[PDB]
Formats: structure tokens, C-alpha cells, sequence
């Protein structure tokens, strides 16, 4: 590891600087180095890891979608053949995206999930595992796709089971997990009714628990509830 | 496309 | 060169795809590979080269400014010492930025400028040479800085001399060159009066030539004239 | 900061 010679605290400090500078590839490399020190991550450090890789893979996903759309138009009837370049470059970006997802999944497997005993950490990491298998599923097309989809579903389901037993229905990790599992159902698993049902039940159970929250917690929970509502508006 | 959880 | 096995036309095609996908590092690598085929660049290809490296170095410059500002605040009176991490990370980004500038300057020197005989190509490349020495000057602090500044000035001056002899005062390359030389004077060379004088004379000479232009050329020229005016408003 | 030439 190229970060093996840097102090854990220095890696965390530099991840925060990289976030401020919008240098998300650097941020992800610093947080990978911090994970590889072998100690568990605090709440703040888990957030830094998630922010870093979310931004890296988010740029890759946006680029892959642009290139996939160009490629699909090139394969429509009446399109003049442009050679292999669109496919090759889409494949290049796709392979890079898959590499980032595999890197994240490898960190979760070695050994973040197995050492995560508290609900807040274990649910966070299992949600991440579902998310990065979902990003793999977005580009999967072989006999690969069904197994990747099942891996995403399995991680999300384990996270859901823990979150329902151990967290209040307004907990932002629980809410973001349910949001992302509903997106999995709608966009990946061809299960829009399950997506709508999960988003509705999640929203309603959180609404009924808002009265227990402080002003700051209320703001955190309602932000994610609004995304559930925004999706329900798009889906219904 | 659907909205997923932010940072 | 990692692009040595790819066809020149395929590199250009992929640069255009990378632009559409906002993958500017890829775009720059493709255009570097195209330059290294050894043939001169067309007008469109020069623009692709410029767009690619402008976006790469633009992100580096923005990041360097964020980190330099944090570092300067850490060195103000009353700031608690945070260790070497801010300086180290600013230095990392700075070195990467300098590497990109050196790469561009190397392409111009091997052998784009020497083969550029038409005014439109030679002025374009000399402006680029001034620009990337200007970006080096933005971060320079040693006994290095004076020589880097002189190198930027020399390239801009040669470009100006050719542009005034060979192009109309509304030519967008000539206008963008004069704009960037005025920025050099204001921001790098501590010569705000020279910056203001150059921006004013450039604007007024272009205004007097707009009557010769088509609607489309008029739009191209007035876009850059507005930037001259915007700077004059900030500077006066 | 001053504006420079765009693409
Ligand atoms: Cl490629
Ligand atoms: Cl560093
Ligand atoms: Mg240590
Ligand atoms: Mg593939
Ligand atoms: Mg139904
Ligand atoms: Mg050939
Ligand atoms: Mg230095
Ligand atoms: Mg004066």
C-alpha cells in the first residue's frame, strides 16, 4: 500500500482536506489507507470513506451513462457504423468503475464488516455493500447479472433486518438504507411495487417517530424522508 | 432516475 | 506512450467522447497521444487539446487555491499547529499541477510550435505556452518565479506580435490571447495599469471591426469582448 | 479573480 508509511491520523486529516478541495480520488485513496491500518472506523471516519467513494463512483456512473447512451444510439437502425471506439471507451470506463466497486467491496470484506458489532457500524457497512453491488448491477449484462443482483439484495436485506431490530425508524442510516433498497427494487430488480411499498411504509413509520426528535435530529431525518417522497412522486 | 441517499 | 498502439483518428474520436462524458483526464491523455503521432493538428484538434488540459489544470488550480488558503490561515498568529499535513498535501497537488503544465509545455516544444507556420496555429500554441507558464507562475515561489514569469511574458509577446500583424482585431484567438495577457499583467506581473490599458485598447479595436463580421462571427467575438469588459469593471 | 479565456 502506497499509504502504508503515513500515520492513520494524517490520512484522516488529509482525507478531510481533499474533501474541501473536491479531490475525491485522493480522498478515497487516503481513506483506503486509513482502513488498511486495521483499526475500526469511527462514525465520522465511516462518513469520510462513504463520501469519498460515492463521489468517485458517481462520476464514473455519470460518464458510463453518457457513453452507454451514445453506444445505444450507434446501434439503432440507420446509424452509420463508427467503428469500435464507442464500445471500447465505454468498456474502459466500465472496467474502471467495476474496479472501484471491487476495491470498496474488498475493504468491507477485509475486514470492516466482520469487526462491526454495533448496529450503527454494521448497518452502515452492509448498506455500502448493497450499494456497491447495486452499482455493479447497473452495468452487468452476462450470466453475472443475476448473481450480482442477489448479492446486493442479500446485503440490503441483512442491513434491513438489523436496522428494524436495533434502530428507531427515524435513524438517518436506517432511512438512507431503506431509500437505497427501494431504489434497488425499482431500478435493478424490476420490482416497482416493492419499491413503492417500502418507500411508503418507511416514510409513514418515520413520520410517526418525528415527535421524539430534537430540532437537529428532526432536520436530519426529514431530509431523507423528502427523498422517499420525491421518489414516490416520480414512481406514482 | 430515482434519488438515492446522499452523503 | 500508452496511446502508441491506437490510431490517430481513434484517439481524436475518443477525445470527443471523453469531452461528452466530462472525463477530462482521459481527454487529455487521448489528445497527448494524438499529438505524439507527429502530425500537425487541425483547428478542431487544437481546440480539443486546449479544452482537455484547461479542464485538468483548472481542477488542479482550484484545489491548490483551497489548500493554499487553508495553509495560510494555519500560519496566522494564534493558530494551533496542525503538523505538516496541510503543507504536504498542498505540495502534492502543486507537484501534480506542475507536472501537467510541464507535459503541455513539452508537447508545444516537441514539436507543435516549430511546425506551426500559419498565424492561427502559431498564435494558438504561443498563447498556450504563455498560459501554462502563467499557471506555473501562480504557484512559483523560489528564484524560479522571475524566470517563469519572463517565459510567460516572452511567449505572450511573440503571440501578440504575430496576431497584430496577421489577424483582424476581432479574431477570437487574438482576443483570447489579449485577454489572457492582460490577466498575466494584472495577476502575475504586478502591472495593473498595463492590464487595463491592454484590455481597453483590445476592446476598442475589436468594437471598430465588428461591422465586418457575420452574425456567427459577431457572436464569437463579442463573447470574449464581454470578458475584457467584465475584467475592466473588476479592475477599475 | 480575473476572468481568462474560455474554451
Ligand atoms: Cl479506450
Ligand atoms: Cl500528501
Ligand atoms: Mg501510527
Ligand atoms: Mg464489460
Ligand atoms: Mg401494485
Ligand atoms: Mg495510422
Ligand atoms: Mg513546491
Ligand atoms: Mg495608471
Amino acid at each position: 500500500g502506497a499509504m502504508g508509511s503515513m500515520e492513520r491520523a494524517s490520512l484522516i486529516q488529509k482525507a478531510k482536506l481533499a474533501e474541501q478541495a473536491e479531490r475525491y480520488e485522493d480522498m478515497a485513496a487516503f481513506m483506503k489507507g486509513a482502513v488498511e491500518k486495521g483499526e475500526e472506523l469511527s462514525c465520522e471516519e465511516r462518513n469520510l470513506l462513504s463520501v469519498a467513494y460515492k463521489n468517485v463512483v458517481g462520476g464514473q456512473r455519470a460518464a458510463w451513462r453518457v457513453l452507454s447512451s451514445i453506444e445505444q444510439k450507434s446501434n439503432e437502425e440507420g446509424s452509420e457504423e463508427k467503428g469500435p471506439e464507442v464500445r471500447e471507451y465505454r468498456e474502459k470506463v466500465e472496467t474502471e468503475l467495476q474496479g472501484v466497486c471491487d476495491t470498496v467491496l474488498g475493504l468491507l470484506d477485509s475486514h470492516l464488516i466482520k469487526e462491526a458489532g454495533d448496529a450503527e457500524s454494521r448497518v452502515f457497512y452492509l448498506k455500502m455493500k448493497g450499494d456497491y453491488y447495486r452499482y455493479l448491477a447497473e452495468v452487468a449484462t452476462g450470466d453475472d447479472k443475476k448473481r450480482i443482483i442477489d448479492s446486493a439484495r442479500s446485503a440490503y436485506q441483512e442491513a434491513m433486518d438489523i436496522s428494524k431490530k436495533e434502530m428507531p425508524p427515524t435513524n438517518p442510516i436506517r432511512l438512507g438504507l431503506a431509500l437505497n433498497f427501494s431504489v434497488f427494487h425499482y431500478e435493478i430488480a424490476n420490482s416497482p411495487e416493492e419499491a413503492i411499498s417500502l418507500a411508503k411504509t418507511t416514510f409513514d413509520e418515520a413520520m410517526a417517530d418525528l415527535h421524539t426528535l430534537s430540532e437537529d435530529s428532526y432536520k436530519d431525518s426529514t431530509l431523507i424522508m423528502q427523498l422517499l417522497r420525491d421518489n414516490l412522486t416520480l414512481w406514482t | 432516475r430515482s434519488l438515492s441517499a446522499p452523503g
